[PDB]
């Protein structure tokens, strides 16, 4: 039975090392969630600091990719960085041969290509992460990118990823089953934030103070992360309505 | 570090068989269904988008893709090893063909280098077969139109009409009954959706449904005029409401 | 089964059990700890008096890299070494290409990435030991501990080896404590007191107490080795906690 | 490490036999029969397409025939994909002994070349053999017709009449009956296909359900020609011998 | 080319002609000389237009690189990234570069890569070959902490004076402003600076 | 060799003319120096003629690979980097100067490139032989927010100055003109102000006039059946 | 070295090289053999740099003598010739080129004809009724043009052959000390042993 | 010195209706001393013609490279190459030894066999394609050639009518000059039928 | 057991086999003495023969004028070891004019042997070491074992028995440090220690092995009758 120790097939047709892989991504304990604008692109992510020992400001799982796209990942850290730093890599080199920054999706496409090598070189293990790439694009405007162990990716409306990503998944569901539009109607990235903490809290069914999320914004030529009292102001918004 | 892995992961066993091959096979058959069906001015090719969520935007997904302006290509099985050679199939086209000869290769001889690809991951030390099955649809001035099959052994054949994958034994029947060698493009593309609709469950529809054809030229999706000799790529993937509209007619 | 015997292999649980091997090796070695202050950081380590034959303050453990890192391991002490070695050649072509040296966070991720490498093949072992490093840079003083996975995160205290459960609580106590922060000085004390009482779990043995630090004012952030007057001093601090 | 997925596929058995060189000839044999005869004026090649269907396209269609150059031929049994790799080869290297020498390449030069690298694949490497066996047809004005095979462990020998995939046993007793040393290309034409009808596990052999080829100097005076046959001429040549 | 750098109270200034030459034809006389590598780091550039162009093109890649990685990166790391290739490739490489920038803790900073590869850190710095007609006038006119429009005048002044004795350069004067502010681009045409 | 391109309202055109020569000899007296790139991407070239196609051919190919990765159309930026930072590696050796131009989801682009791989940004560009003749033209005529029509004007006005007064410069005009949100239209041989005249005298032989050894049929043919 | 002549006749290929060998000053020796049997009907004459001569010729003997063994047959002469050409053709554009200059006459047993190729240090090969190399043509070949015929015997070929060597030791500055000549006909490889 | 006029020798070919001719001369020397008057410098693929002036050792190494290459083009596509497609593969070969390149000036002409289309190209050594309506010359008497060509071509000529023209264009054209000449060669070559005639000339 | 096939694999408890089997090779090894004062080291080397008609194997190895080692283990591995030694005492010299610290020459013995124990393919080394030295911070004493680990020592014993020398030498810690300018009291006690590992056999004068090295001495190995007047 060593069809299931390396990437190669088993008798029904299966890559159990994928998989496995795919299992190892929900072992952070950690929801994420990713929505789309009209101008912006927003993702959020639960923050546990579980030992007072830790220095807080360094616990996080979203990456500054390039200056316009934004990646969170679903994982453990050591292969979340280990993509970060080759996602980094590529966007920019991809700037210096090409003249023009690399998009959301292509970028996304390349690390799916990386991550199907890996189902088939059996020598390289796959990463146990699933990483979401978010930007707004120069083309196609506010983008949602996703990427698994498999090397499968597609383009999200909205998108979830974590161990209760299915609640969060039906949640936006609804909401979209309701609008009709493939994005949130809402000109201010503040309050595009405010939607996808509160429709977080309806899936979840939990509360969450300033130090319990973390935040990522995607707007025009620039993506950035916001701090824990912007977070709050965010939170107080909430709740005055 | 290395690549310590320089010896072949597939093997004979006592049998005959090459198991890792048969074993990809089995993953082209639980995939999902795709046809290709040949008439006497075109060739079209279609297959159904399983979209994974109802979130997820399944036009940025493309099952169907354009190899060369005159072919095109389809699968059933894996979809992140079918992205890779469409990939390597494109890139191969231009190395090993257009910038030797100045224009693109017929149909044959890039399945013939598709193939090729997929045998040396069937040998090649460290690697695990394709688990996809490939249709490759092209015309080319010396062959006319064409219509390819090619496995994860790296065999191909050539069909009138075939499908594969999860309703590939049932659709291929359909197919038998129903093609003549006197079909226009019409024709084909009307008993493609026949075919398709057995095999798909839940909607069936433009935004669900992905077709091509290879048939006339489309000057119109040139890009540019001047050249009498330049008339435009043969490959065009039918949009969305171009399906709907033969789904009234079916 | 078998998912354990070769690394970089997961589980059916999503586990690299080799990985987990390693951390087993790191737990069975001396304890080792990192205390953050206010202007720096403090490192100090238990040595095990395996016998009077060892020669007193000569097998030092502590390593410094660049001149303003320091790095201290529980576990197999080779790797560790291994690891600082790579430290080393990773600070001196960042310094080589940007002139400037390397700043904490980014030789965080340096050796993590070296860590996390060693996870990806079965044609290498992970690495046997856990690193408490940090030191001083133009944004202030980090403290980091790195894992066998490659993992790493920042402290404001940190713990390794077959005490630091004990080591752990006495950190604890420091933060809540000591909201405003922690002098060096005082850092140094509390360092020694800490290694003291994590060796009720190494009891067997007697053993040599070994501290350095990093800090703005009381080196000029560099990295230095605690001698004479004030480790006798931090020695006397501990002795007299303990009783 | 790796070690422990390594199937080590260039070992003796203790009998003194080569695992996967055996395991490779028994895929063969599950093969459609290809049958080579040789005759005083010229060489016939015939092969039988395993278990085809109505839709496929037969006159595009090769997966038994192939041209190596214009002087020899290669009947197939076995892996298609593992065969074209080696054709595509032994092309390269009959072009290569063209613009050395300018003269065609001897048959059995390019044959011994073949089996050499055939050969390599089970003493080094650590790769699986090529699951192939080939029937070589060819002319060249030192030994005049020539047949040969080669099979995975890289060994070739010559032939006045064989067979190489399934049912060769039975196969080859067929031919040992009926073969004589003066016989013509149309007599043998006629014996390949009676074999071939006898020995098949299809009911019946049809048109669609072969491929046929010729090597005369049947081409209008001292030079040689091949000719691999059409759909329409293999059902001509099947009334013409009586089969259908 | 004249080129030319200098800080002042709130930053520094970064001007240049227009002027490219091969031979004695004017190959383009709306030459923009002031490079961009990273937000509030520019260069000057001056000597073989490729190797410059080649040489900047691959720091603006290093320092996009350094800032995914360690955030925005210092003016002496830029100088650095800039004399490593230099200095590492002087064998092949004709390029006389000025690195100029902005930082908030390190305020405006001038560093000078001459021929060789060497770097020198300086209060302002001047290059091409216009620089060696103006080496007397910036040194008797060049003040410390001046304001942003006593910076504007001495370059205007000087670089007016290297366009009229230097048949290499010409054209407009382009600058561009590097302060806490932000970035600003400046032009002076013929009929302005002539004139003066 | 002349070649020119002008920026206009909605987009931009380059020129070029057709003589290509080898020493003080017209190898060709219809030669096409107008190359694509991709289909709204072109660009001419000056230098060494086989340089100058096989460069534009090799950046083009990989411009199409690029489009297909991405599933974007190609930009003009693009094949600038991968234009200058080939030639560049090079050192001059592949004698290559290029004036490109084109059309993107971006914009109108013009830029001219340098065997040693300079690049400039530019309204008007000119190179090759007879570009000081073309640029004369362009520096009297040139002026901001040109129509189309007098984009195509003034650029054909700056070949013909390269067709007269330059002697590596002759024939033909080749135009191409590219308009967002339209089609590149390609004019080959736009302006024909170089036809011979008439010869005097017919040169055409009696049959037989040539003394002749031997005859025979070449067999073209393979070899045949029967 | 210097002279090496070649004449194709009726029923043979007759070979006349120099046996001089000169360092610079003086010549060390009168006696030299500058040929090679490649194989029992095919023999290469050669002239050109000092040790690449030898180095070539015998490089190309033992090539020509492997082929012999592994087929167990003889190389038409085309097809050797063919094989040296494109040794040479190599060689030109390799670090530091084969400065050798060779004829090769041969008896086609299969066709029943002699054979004569020359080829030159860069490649170039022409099959010719009679060939040399360096000067030795612009002296012999106006001798060569008027009194060959087709259907010579194989006397009055070294008759013709006399002729062009007195020619070459009149009018020649250098003293090349006579030439050893050798015959290839059907029977193989021979010597003339007085000339 | 010059490698491109060492062994010296001309190429010229031309467009007819419905027909192309291709010309050669037959010298080959070293310098001064001419060695062979049967070097025929035109070579066939097919259908497809190729003529190859300049250094010898080239021209033969470039046929033997070409028919290598023509070969297995022939195998994989199952049908002969056409003028159009080899004119490709000839730039593509030249270009590929950029910095160490064969001295060489190849000319292709031949009839597309589905079109019917007549066609003739030029290359310089280096793989750029000159692709004349009317004619295409080569060799060391180039300068000649164009001059004869020049004056003596018009279109359309029957294929009876070209050969006159293309023979009297080569003949005069290698009497002005020294290393070409020795003999010539003309082919004549129509959809379906392909003529060679060998002509008369001086022989000095 | 399922965990020992290799050097890169860890044990369920964190234990790497392989190297406890390279461990292994060294208890089997003849006994080898190690001790120093302020002012000389010196190594006392028991050598052991295959039979009577044999040789007795030697241990001791000159590394450079200023410092050498005893080996313990396999011999091969010592000859590889110390010729590793004797180059990178050489780079020091040649490169920087400087005698190679003792100290330093254990870290590069320690990091040498650690990529034996993490590579695939490889294999530990099946030898221990005794390194003695002088430089300019005065005499000292190494104990290298193949794991990768090398720890600076008064004195210690390493080879099959080398508990009781080691015990001795931790008796007689305060009587032999003092040894100084005085070398052969310090081989004396040596000799002594040794002695305390021997069990039927005694030292007789082709048996003992004796290396010195000091404040003015260099490395100098005795064998033969030279260390009769020790017996
Ligand atoms: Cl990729
Ligand atoms: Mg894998
Ligand atoms: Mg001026
Ligand atoms: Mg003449
Ligand atoms: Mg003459």
């Amino acid at each position: 039975g060593y069809d299931r120790h390396i990437t190669i097939f088993s008798p029904e047709g299966r890559l159990y090392q994928v998989e496995y892989a795919f299992k190892a991504t929900n072992q952070t304990n950690i929801n994420s969630l990713a929505v789309r604008g009209k101008d912006c692109t927003v993702v959020i992510s639960q923050k546990k600091v579980p030992d007072k020992l830790l220095d807080p400001t360094t616990v996080s799982y979203i990456f500054c990719i390039s200056r316009t796209i934004g990646m969170v990942v679903n994982g453990p850290i050591p292969d979340a960085r280990n993509a970060a730093l080759r996602a980094k890599a590529e966007a920019a080199e991809f700037r210096y041969k090409y003249g023009y920054d690399m998009p959301c999706d292509v970028l996304a496409k390349r690390m799916a290509n990386l991550s199907q090598i890996y189902t088939q070189r059996a020598y390289m293990r796959p990463l146990g992460v699933i990483l979401t790439f978010v930007s707004v694009d120069e083309e196609l405007g506010p983008s949602i990118y996703k990427t698994d162990p498999a090397g499968y990716y597609v383009g999200y409306k909205a998108t979830a990823t974590g161990p209760k990503q299915q609640e969060i998944t039906t949640n936006l569901e609804n909401h979209f089953k309701k609008s009709k539009i493939d994005h949130i109607n809402e000109e201010s990235w503040e309050k595009v934030v405010e939607f996808a903490i509160t429709h977080m809290i309806d899936a979840l069914g939990t509360e969450f103070s300033k130090n319990d999320l973390e935040v990522g914004v995607a707007t025009k030529d620039k993506f950035f992360t916001l701090s824990a009292e912007n977070i709050e102001e965010r939170l107080v918004a909430i709740a005055e309505q | 570090m290395t690549d310590r892995y320089s010896f072949s992961l597939t093997t004979f066993s006592p049998s005959g068989k090459l198991g890792q091959i048969d074993y990809a096979l089995t993953a082209v058959k639980q995939g999902v269904t795709s046809l290709g069906i040949k008439a006497t001015n075109g060739v079209v090719i279609a297959t159904e988008k399983k979209s994974s969520s109802p979130l997820a935007m399944s036009e940025t997904l493309s099952k169907v893709s354009l190899l060369t302006p005159d072919i095109g290509a389809v699968y059933s099985g894996m979809g992140p090893d079918y992205r890779v050679l469409v990939d390597k199939s494109r890139k191969v086209a231009h190395t090993s063909y257009k910038r030797i000869y100045g224009e693109y290769p017929p149909t044959k001889l890039l399945v013939s280098e598709v193939a090729k690809i997929m045998q040396e991951a069937t040998q090649s030390g460290g690697v695990r077969p394709f688990g996809v099955s490939l249709l490759i649809a092209g015309h080319d001035e010396f062959n006319g139109f064409s219509l390819y099959q090619v496995d994860p052994s790296g065999s191909y054949f050539p069909w009138k009409a075939t499908a594969i994958g999860k309703g590939s034994v049932a659709a291929k029947t359909f197919l038998e009954k129903r093609w003549n060698d006197e079909l226009e493009l019409e024709d084909a593309i009307h008993i493609a959706l026949l075919t398709l609709k057995e095999s798909v469950e839940g909607e069936f529809n433009g935004d669900t449904i992905e077709l091509a054809i290879i048939g006339d030229e489309n000057p119109d999706l040139l890009g540019y005029t001047g050249i009498p000799t330049d008339k435009g790529p043969r490959f065009r993937k039918l949009t969305s409401q171009e399906i709907n509209d033969r789904l009234e007619a079916l | 089964t078998g998912y354990d015997l070769s690394n970089s292999v997961f589980s059916p649980d999503g586990r690299n059990f080799q990985v987990e091997y390693a951390v087993k090796a790191v737990e069975n070695g001396t304890t080792s700890i990192g205390i953050k202050c206010n202007d720096g950081v403090v490192f100090a380590v238990e040595k095990l008096i395996t016998s009077k034959l060892l020669v007193p303050q000569k097998n030092v453990k502590i390593q410094v890299v660049d001149r303003h890192i320091g790095c201290v391991y529980s576990g197999l002490i080779p790797d560790g070494r291994h690891l600082v070695n790579r430290g080393r050649e990773e600070a001196a072509s960042f310094k080589k290409l940007y002139k400037t040296p390397i700043p904490i966070p980014a030789f965080a991720d340096r050796l993590g990435q070296y860590v996390q490498a060693h996870t990806l093949y079965n044609s290498v072992r992970p690495f046997g030991v856990s690193t408490i490093f940090g030191g001083v840079d133009k944004n202030g003083a980090h403290l980091y501990m790195l894992e066998p996975s490659g993992s790493y995160w920042g402290y404001k205290g940190a713990a390794t080896g077959k005490g630091r459960q004990s080591a752990k609580a006495e950190l604890e106590k420091l933060v809540d404590h000591h909201p405003e922060g922690l002098s060096a000085r005082e850092a140094v004390k509390q360092a020694a007191k800490i290694i003291y009482l994590a060796h009720e779990d190494n009891k067997e043995k007697d053993f040599e107490l070994e501290i350095s630090w990093c800090s703005l004012s009381e080196t000029n952030g560099l990295h230095k080795f605690v001698k004479g007057d004030l480790l006798q001093e931090a020695i006397d601090f501990a002795q007299k906690e303990i009783n | 490490g790796s070690r422990r997925y390594d199937s080590r596929t260039t070992i003796f058995s203790p009998e003194g036999r080569l695992y996967q060189v055996e395991y490779a000839l028994e895929s063969i044999s599950h093969a459609g029969t290809a049958i080579g005869i040789m005759a005083s004026d010229g060489i016939v090649l015939a092969a039988e397409r395993k278990v085809t269907s109505t839709l496929l396209e037969q006159d595009t269609s090769t997966e038994k025939l192939y041209k190596l150059n214009d002087k020899i031929a290669v009947a197939v049994a076995g892996l298609t994909a593992d065969a074209e790799i080696l054709i595509n080869t032994a092309r390269i290297h009959a072009q290569n002994y063209l613009k050395t020498y300018n003269e065609d390449i001897p048959v059995e030069i390019l044959v011994r070349r073949l089996s050499d690298i055939k050969q390599g694949y089970t003493q080094h490497g650590g790769l699986r053999p090529f699951g192939v066996s080939f029937i070589y047809a060819g002319y060249d004005d030192r030994y005049g017709y020539q047949l040969y095979t080669s099979n995975p462990s890289g060994n070739y020998t010559g032939w006045k009449a064989i067979s190489v995939g399934a049912n060769t046993s039975a196969a080859q007793t067929l031919l040992q009956m009926d073969y004589k040393d003066d016989m013509k290309v149309d007599d043998a034409i006629e014996l390949a296909l009676k074999t071939l009808s006898k020995t098949t596990d299809s009911s019946a052999l049809t048109y669609d359900r072969l491929e046929f080829a010729t090597i005369r100097k049947g081409a209008n005076d001292g030079e040689v020609y091949q000719k691999i046959f059409k759909p329409q001429e293999i059902k001509d040549i099947l009334v013409k011998t009586g089969i259908t | 080319t004249s080129i030319m750098a200098v800080t002042f109270k709130d930053g520094v200034i970064l001007g240049a002609d227009s002027r490219t030459t091969t031979g004695a034809y004017i190959a383009n006389r709306v030459t923009d000389k002031l490079t961009r590598v990273h937000d509030k780091i520019w260069c000057c550039r001056s000597g073989s237009a490729a190797d410059t162009q080649a040489i900047a093109d691959i720091v603006q890649y290093h320092l996009e690189l350094y800032t995914s990685q360690y955030g925005t990166p210092s003016t002496e790391t830029a100088a650095s990234v800039f004399k490593e290739l230099c200095y590492e490739n002087k064998d092949n490489l004709t390029a006389g570069i000025i690195v100029a920038g902005y930082d908030d803790k390190n305020k405006g900073e001038v560093y000078t890569i001459p021929l060789g590869g060497s770097v020198h850190k300086l209060p302002y710095a001047i290059a091409g070959s216009g620089s060696t007609f103006i080496y007397g006038y910036c040194d008797k006119n060049f003040r410390e902490n001046m304001s942003k429009e006593e910076t504007v005048d001495f370059i205007k002044h000087s670089l007016s004076q290297a366009i009229k004795w230097d048949g290499s350069s010409g054209g407009v004067i382009r600058m561009v402003v590097l302060t806490a502010a932000g970035v600003e681009r400046l032009i002076f045409y013929p009929d302005e600076y002539e004139q003066l | 060799t002349t070649i020119v391109g002008v920026k206009f309202n909605n987009g931009v055109v380059i020129a070029a003319d057709t003589r290509s020569t080898q020493g003080p000899i017209v190898a060709d007296k219809n030669c096409a120096k107008l190359h694509r790139i991709s289909p709204k991407i072109w660009c001419a070239g000056a230098g060494t003629a086989a340089d100058t196609e096989a460069v534009t051919q090799l950046i083009g190919s990989n411009i199409e690979l690029h489009s297909l990765y991405t599933s974007r159309e190609p930009r003009v930026v693009s094949a600038l980097q991968m234009l200058k930072q080939h030639l560049f590696k090079y050192q001059g050796h592949i004698g290559a100067y290029l004036i490109v131009a084109g059309v993107d989801p971006t914009g109108s682009h013009l830029f001219s490139i340098h065997a040693h791989g300079s690049t400039d940004v530019g309204y008007y560009l000119s190179l090759g032989s007879g570009s000081l003749a073309a640029m004369a033209v362009l520096e009297s005529h040139w002026k901001q927010d040109l129509t189309k029509e007098e984009a195509i004007k003034l650029a054909s006005d700056a070949i013909q100055a390269g067709i007269w007064n330059d002697l590596g410069s002759g024939s033909n005009v080749d135009v191409c003109v590219m308009e967002i949100g339209k089609d590149a239209e390609y004019l080959r041989n736009y302006l024909t102000p170089n036809v011979r005249e008439e010869k005097q005298k017919s040169y055409k032989f009696p049959r037989g006039t040539t003394a002749v050894l031997k005859e025979s049929i070449v067999n073209i043919c393979d070899i045949q059946e029967e | 070295m210097d002279i090496i002549l070649g004449i194709r006749v009726q029923d043979s290929v007759i070979l006349a090289s120099s046996k001089a060998v000169t360092r610079g000053i003086s010549v060390l020796k009168d006696s030299d053999d500058k040929t090679r049997q490649l194989s029992p009907h095919t023999l290469m004459s050669f002239a050109g740099e000092a040790g690449d001569t030898v180095q070539f010729a015998e490089y190309i003997q033992a090539n020509i003598q492997l082929y012999s063994i592994r087929e167990d047959y003889e190389l038409s002469p085309q097809a050797v010739s063919s094989f040296v050409r494109q040794e040479l053709a190599k060689s030109i554009r390799s670090r530091r080129p084969y400065q050798v200059n060779v004829l090769i006459g041969g008896y086609d047993k299969k066709k029943n004809k002699p054979e004569l190729y020359q080829i030159d240090y860069l490649g170039t090969k022409v099959e010719l009724p009679y060939g040399a190399h360096g000067y030795s043509g612009f002296y012999t070949f106006s001798l060569l043009d008027h009194h060959y015929r087709p259907d010579m015997t194989t006397e009055e070929g070294l008759d013709l052959l006399k002729l062009c060597v007195q020619e070459l030791e009149k009018r020649m500055p250098m003293d090349f000390k006579g030439v050893i000549v050798k015959i290839v006909d059907k029977d193989g490889i021979r010597q003339v042993d007085d000339f | 010195s010059d490698p491109s006029s060492i062994n010296g020798g001309i190429v010229v070919a031309m467009t007819g209706k419905d027909c192309v001719a291709i010309a050669c001369d037959l010298r080959l020397g070293s310098q001064s001393l001419g060695v062979s008057n049967k070097f025929e410098k035109i070579f066939h693929y097919g259908h497809v013609f190729l003529g190859i002036t300049g250094l010898a050792t080239d021209v033969t190494t470039l046929n033997e490279m070409f028919r290598y290459k023509t070969n297995l083009y022939k195998l994989k596509e199952e049908r002969a190459i056409e003028p159009e497609t080899f004119t490709q593969l000839v730039s593509s070969s030249l270009y590929e030894r950029r910095f160490g390149p064969y001295f060489v000036g190849p000319v292709v002409a031949g009839i597309n066999s589905k079109s019917g289309k007549p066609f003739i190209a030029g290359f310089d050594l280096i793989g750029c394609i000159d692709e004349a309506k009317d004619f295409i010359v080569s060799g060391t008497a180039s300068d000649q050639l164009f001059g004869m060509c020049e004056s003596l071509y018009e279109p359309n000529l029957e294929p009876e009518d070209l050969f006159e023209t293309i023979s009297q264009a080569l003949l005069n054209a290698a009497d002005r000059d020294a290393l070409s000449g020795w003999g010539a060669v003309v082919y004549i070559i129509k959809k379906d039928e392909v003529v060679k005639r060998y002509l008369k000339m001086r022989q000095d | 057991n399922n965990y020992d096939g290799d050097t890169v694999t860890f044990s369920p408890t964190g234990r790497l086999f392989q190297v406890e089997y390279a461990l292994e090779a060294i208890k089997q090894g003849s006994v080898t003495v190690g001790l120093r004062s302020n002012t000389h080291a010196v190594l006392v080397a028991l050598k052991r023969n295959a039979d009577e008609l044999s040789s007795y194997q030697k241990k001791i190895i000159k590394c450079d004028e200023h410092m050498g080692l005893s080996l313990a283990g396999l011999a091969p591995d010592a000859r590889v070891l110390s010729n590793y030694l004797r180059q990178q005492c050489n780079y020091s010299s040649l490169v920087f004019n400087r005698k190679l610290a003792v100290e330093r020459a254990g870290h590069l013995l320690c990091d040498k042997a650690q990529k034996n124990t993490q590579s695939y393919g490889g294999r530990p080394y099946g030898v221990g070491l005794l390194i003695i030295g002088y430089d300019k911070s005065g005499a000292h004493l190494l104990e290298f074992q193949p794991s990768g680990n090398v720890t600076e020592l008064y004195g210690t014993a390493i080879g099959a028995r080398s508990q009781g020398a080691k015990t001795y030498l931790e008796r007689t810690l305060d009587t032999f440090i003092k040894i100084d300018g005085n070398p052969d009291e310090l081989i004396k006690a040596g000799v002594e220690a040794i002695s305390q590992s021997l069990r039927d056999e005694s030292l007789t004068v082709d048996n003992l092995s004796i290396a010195i090295v000091g404040k003015d001495t260099p490395f100098t190995i005795y064998d033969g009758e030279a260390v009769a007047k020790y017996i």
